[PDB]
């Protein structure tokens, strides 16, 4: 299956050092296959980082050459990443990937990516707040719900609802800045026959501050 | 900057000191004999640079030319120390004329890291090779090179990190990188050279020597690594085990806690209502309690003369000066309510 | 540095079109690989080898494209291709990307279904007042929604979010949500979310808060 | 002081192999700088081919690498540029030049440029006929006077009127490719009061066919 | 490889201006050298370094630039200058040149003086006839040649070509050259050579067969 | 070209000449008459051998290929178009094999003119290993090295190499490169071979060698130089001889050609009719050897007297020689006027 997995804070202080992880599974590092790292900044602009080449020798970005450090660990199959007095320039998703040695070869197995973002910041923790429609509105065979997020800075957030039973209808979007905080709204639409009995219930999760709460939807008498 | 660096040349095979000029018709100035007198040309432009970003107004920093000879025409390698930045310098002639070959820079020579957190040692160096080497060059380039960092120990070498195909040796978690400006063919190259070293133990700081390892040449800079770390002030009274209220004295111990530099740590004690006062009574300072994570604690004791009754509300305080701390120190306190029947 | 550009940037098909990308390198290069990125999710490797189809791919899509120009095409289009593609080489010692093309899924005009919302009792409790409003699924991107409190319309304290595009709707939503102070939040009674669609003309819905 | 002169076969069969060879003056090419070779094709695209430097060794354009060989004699104090089996697209003036060993040099000095052509050929030595003016004519105060040189191949064939001495009013038109024969036509323009006296002579030379031929302007008849 | 471009094709100027041409790398690069080149001569280096002079190379011109945009200035354009221009750069393995940039010289419009010439003597005895006609020392450079045989026009076998300009005139010369054969010139009798400028309209210099 | 190759798989070392068995190689039908081993798949990314069998002319005839052991084995395929050396590893049942290295050349026999220059062209393919690509900071294709030696029994004779040019014998100049610079993949070369002005004594076998990090690729080339002779025909005698006393004679001059070999005079007498071979006795001189390596030789015949009637006839001598075309050369010598009196 030869899967892959970032592993970071998601936040650092300008000026300090970064340190990513990339734990793949379902095969070795030391067999086969350069081990990549790749961001994508703000706007949707790829680019490549470097590699560890399966026996160590590292290969690097000849822009990034001095600020740049890739090493891997053989008994635990990961591989790191390390960056050098970041910048508000460095706040990207950060990917690491296969690649084979050969000029047909293509990057072909991806991790799933973790945001990481370069500010000053002190992290907070975010705000969950139900979302339920007015006492005197007016009644359609479908009804919408949803919980607002917000209070939180870091950068990811999680939206989930029913722990994933309720998949088709959703809608969540895109979070926005304040002043040094995130802000971001989710919705669900669910047959009237099957809101008040039966929870719908809104699951948020939020890691770097370590938060996972949960809120359902209920009153507005 | 300045155009002219006094300097002196000094003959490593002792067992002396000549004067020298150095200018980055010129000034004559004839108290220098043409051999010491050296014209720099710096293509390169790391030598002229350095002192273009000199201070303002700044002193003179400390050099000193000497012998190079290369080992796996004539060559001078000049030293230049300050507190503004460390440099070493390589010279071939042909008042007499030189031109700059290697050079090797740092801006940050008495760096001070907090305890625990990350150092960074940053250098700089540029390079401007002869024609011998482009012309003899297959497909021409940056040459390759190695940088290395030492600790001194006072009296012993330690390898710390070295940018490399595979012999290197990391301690203590350092990573060294080092990285050419660019990769044009031609031309004299500069590039960066920097030193990571991880949650910096006071062990680790001293004389930190970073080596530049060109084919045939050598690059040597000296930083002063120094760490500092603030105490945590308490104040809090009563003594003894099992002893019974005013059997001893009432005393008022000030503790503090992982604090690194070890000395100038200064204590005081005040009285604050009534305006303020300088505390009376009897006191004195622990001693030092060493600690692994380096930093260490103190205690200090102060017996005050018995609480009157002008005093309610008033509260004691100890201040604290040290070299970790700014110019107010760090003040802990304590207020004398439901807690003045102990001393009084 | 081999630079790579892509040409359509974005390009816009109906349901059943041929369409077809370019990627065109400043130098040579050997093979040119193909990759299919949806917003929040990582790239998927679609085509290796220039021509080659990564297993899993639909064999509508093509690749082809030999030197310096390259290309890649689909017979026809399909809502679940509505995402951007990047190509990449790896000739030189950096391996670059292209800036990438987005395919955008044209669609049959349709309404917003709109819904406002009240401020919640944990959010009262701790002093401020959130009042949301979800128009979902309507296929012109463009839209501007105006919060009209007894008439005019009150800014300084508004802020909205976009979805990129569904996938099997082929459609868009947004989500304005005005942020208000609990005293000014209580000392007002009409609260009204107006929308604006090249479908109807004043659509609007509204919560009274007595 | 410093000079360079090519020199070689303006005329190359397809398929087979040129070599050209520059002579410098003024300056060794033992003691420093690189030894050039670049070629400019019908168009004005100059391209770089490749050098030899003071050492003998050698560096080529990495789209020639595998056809180009620069070699050089320093007894003669001479370089020579050697392209294997060359094609119709290799038609070019060649210029050989000096450029130092670092990136502020430029590439200081260089030659006057050799014509190459490559094609089936079949050289041919060029016609010239004398241009005068015709018997009514209103002889104003300006008599222009010509001379066409028509049937060559080797593009080249120089033009020079009395041998330099007539520098001023001369006009030397390009040469126009038919079929696989040239022609190109020169002008001059000397007051009327010095034609029928003095001697205006039109010198045409063909390096590839070994001609030197002059032609005097004479009145008709 | 760095590929340099030029930013016009061909900047055309008057005496006394003060013209800019740029030079733009794919790639970032430490100096950019200009070179000067007049037509059938060589390629003069004239600017090293970005911003220094060769020796020889008047004070009015100046280079600058850095990373990826470099430039050259004129501060007063006279009619020596006309020529192309080539920036060059050395920091990849093979040095590239820009595509060229050529100066034309706006100048005052001037009329040409024609010229007919009837085949040469020597020529007629190998069984050709080439009929000359040179027009000389114009600006407008545009210009029309009609050949006209007795009355009718000829419009086959007629070639012709064009100086590049000219470092004190500014000016340009055509010649045109109507080639026929031996037994198909004996023919005609009359033989008139036609110009059209933007000058004056109709200059008309012909001859007659003996 | 030719969908599937029959090889033949050779064994030495036993010294009681070359052991052989069937093979095939297939670019899958079943092959009993193949042992399972000798019936190789071969799996060629770097594409020279698979690609030297698309371009094969059509209809040409199957092309000579035999196996031997380096499970290294090395394929060489022989004919007068190509001449092919490749090495494949090992991993009905199939063994499966895959091309790492090419050496391929399409002049196995050059022929030159004396005087003219020679171009032995060849091309390489190599497909690494994972373990290269690896261990390679800064990667790309590797230096190689292609040395050019002309064979002979007495010393090997190193003309030209690739620059590791510290060889340059003869004037002869080397050519290789890769044909990119690329980090990955297979890479492809050329290298060709120039010998200017080649003359007799450079005859002979040539190999070429590419010199990869721990491979060796070798082809053999068979340079043969020729010259078209001159012919001529001319009354002539001998010259201490009595005066008078020898017969006419006449005189075929064969000027200036190498191949001394497969050169024969002839005779005849065109005008009963034109088809008469000249009767008479006849001999051939000895041969002149020139300073270019070319030879030199003399054609004597000694014709009956010329009658009224083969009056304006002539007589003629027909050369043939491998250099010639199959009607050789002819030169006559007219019998009329003066001649007629002569003979
Ligand atoms: C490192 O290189 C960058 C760009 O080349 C430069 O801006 C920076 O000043 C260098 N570092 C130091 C310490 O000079
Ligand atoms: C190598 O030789 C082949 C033979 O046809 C040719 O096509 C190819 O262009 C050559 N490579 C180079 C770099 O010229």
């Amino acid at each position: 299956d030869v899967q892959l997995q970032e592993s970071g804070p998601g936040l650092v202080i300008p000026s300090q050092s970064l340190s990513l992880t990339c734990t793949v599974t379902g095969y070795s590092i030391t067999t086969d296959y350069a081990w990549n790292w790749i961001r994508q900044f703000p706007g949707n602009r790829l680019e490549w980082m470097g590699y560890i080449s399966s026996s160590g020798v590292t290969v690097y970005n000849p822009s990034l050459k001095s600020r740049i450090s890739i090493t891997r660990d053989t008994s635990k199959n990961q591989f790191f990443l390390q960056l050098i007095s970041v910048t508000t320039e460095d706040t990207a998703t950060y990917y690491c990937a296969r690649r084979g040695y050969y000029r047909y070869d293509s990057i072909d197995y991806w991790g799933q990516g973790t945001t990481l973002t370069v500010s000053s910041a002190k992290t907070t923790p975010p705000s969950v707040y139900p979302l339920a429609p007015g006492s005197a509105a007016q009644t359609n065979s479908m009804v919408t719900l949803g919980c607002l997020v917000k209070g939180y800075f870091p950068e990811p957030v999680t939206v989930t609802w029913n722990s994933g039973s309720l998949s088709s209808g959703v809608h969540t979007f895109p979070a926005v800045l304040q002043s040094d905080l995130y802000t971001l709204s989710s919705s669900v639409t669910v047959p009237s026959s099957t809101w008040p009995s039966e929870t719908v219930t809104c699951n948020v999760a939020h890691p770097a501050s370590s938060t996972k709460v949960d809120k359902k939807i209920v009153p507005r008498d | 900057g300045p155009a002219v660096i006094e300097c002196w040349f000094v003959e490593d095979a002792s067992g002396a000191k000549r004067p020298g000029a150095l200018l980055l018709e010129p000034p004559p100035r004839p108290d220098l004999d043409p051999e010491l007198y050296l014209s720099v040309h710096d293509p390169a432009g790391a030598l002229q640079a350095a002192f273009r970003r000199y201070p303002r107004g700044a002193p003179a920093p400390h050099c000193e030319m000497s012998r190079f000879v290369p080992l796996p025409g004539a060559w001078l390698m000049v030293s230049i120390s300050s507190p503004v930045l460390s440099l070493s310098s390589l010279l071939r002639p042909q008042i007499t004329m030189a031109t700059v070959v290697l050079t090797v820079l740092t801006h940050t020579p008495a760096p001070r890291v907090r305890l625990g957190q990350d150092a960074l040692l940053d250098l700089s160096f540029a390079y401007m090779p002869p024609t011998s080497e482009a012309a003899s060059s297959l497909a021409p380039g940056p040459p390759p090179f190695g940088l290395e960092w030492r600790r001194q120990h006072l009296g012993k070498g330690h390898l710390l990190l070295a940018a490399t195909g595979q012999m290197p040796a990391a301690q203590e978690g350092a990573v060294a990188f080092a990285a050419w400006d660019d990769d044009e063919p031609w031309g004299p190259w500069t590039g960066n050279g920097t030193f990571w070293l991880p949650r910096v133990q006071p062990f680790q700081e001293g004389t930190y020597l970073a080596t530049i390892h060109l084919p045939y040449l050598q690059g040597q800079v000296t930083l002063e690594l120094a760490v500092y770390k603030p105490p945590k002030v308490s104040l809090m009274p009563a003594t003894l085990a099992r002893a019974a209220p005013g059997e001893a004295p009432p005393e008022l111990l000030c503790l503090v806690s992982h604090f690194y530099p070890s000395g100038g740590l200064e204590v005081e004690w005040e009285l604050r209502g009534g305006r303020s006062q300088k505390a009376e009574g009897q006191r004195w300072l622990s001693a030092l309690r060493h600690h692994s994570d380096g930093s260490v604690s103190l205690s200090g004791h102060l017996q005050p003369p018995p609480v009157t009754t002008e005093q309610h509300g008033a509260r004691y305080a100890c201040r604290i000066h040290h070299p970790s701390l700014p110019a107010s120190g760090r003040s802990a306190e304590v207020t004398l309510e439901g807690g003045l029947e102990v001393l009084f | 540095q081999i630079v790579l550009s892509q040409s359509p940037a974005i390009l816009s098909a109906s349901p059943g079109e041929k369409v077809t990308m370019t990627c065109r390198a400043t130098s040579s290069v050997s093979y040119i690989h193909w990759y299919q990125q949806k917003p929040g999710s990582s790239p998927k490797p679609w085509i290796y080898a220039t021509s080659s189809l990564t297993s899993g791919v639909p064999v509508r899509f093509s690749g082809s494209g030999s030197g310096t120009s390259y290309s890649l095409t689909i017979s026809r289009v399909e809502a679940e291709d509505a995402a951007t593609y990047y190509c990449q080489q790896w000739s030189s010692n950096p391996p670059t990307f292209g800036g990438g093309t987005k395919l955008e899924i044209k669609r049959a005009d349709a309404a917003p279904t709109v819904s406002i919302f009240p401020p919640s009792s944990e959010q009262l409790t701790s002093g401020g007042a959130s009042v949301v409003c979800f128009l979902n699924n309507f296929y012109p991107k463009d839209i501007n929604v105006k919060w009209k409190i007894d008439g005019s319309e009150r800014q300084n304290g508004v802020l909205n979010s976009w979805t990129d595009q569904d996938s099997k709707d082929s459609t868009y939503s947004m989500s304005s949500t005005l942020t208000l102070t609990k005293d000014e939040y209580e000392r007002h009674n009409s609260y009204t979310c107006e929308a604006t669609h090249k479908t109807s003309t004043s659509p609007i819905v509204k919560s009274f808060n007595r």
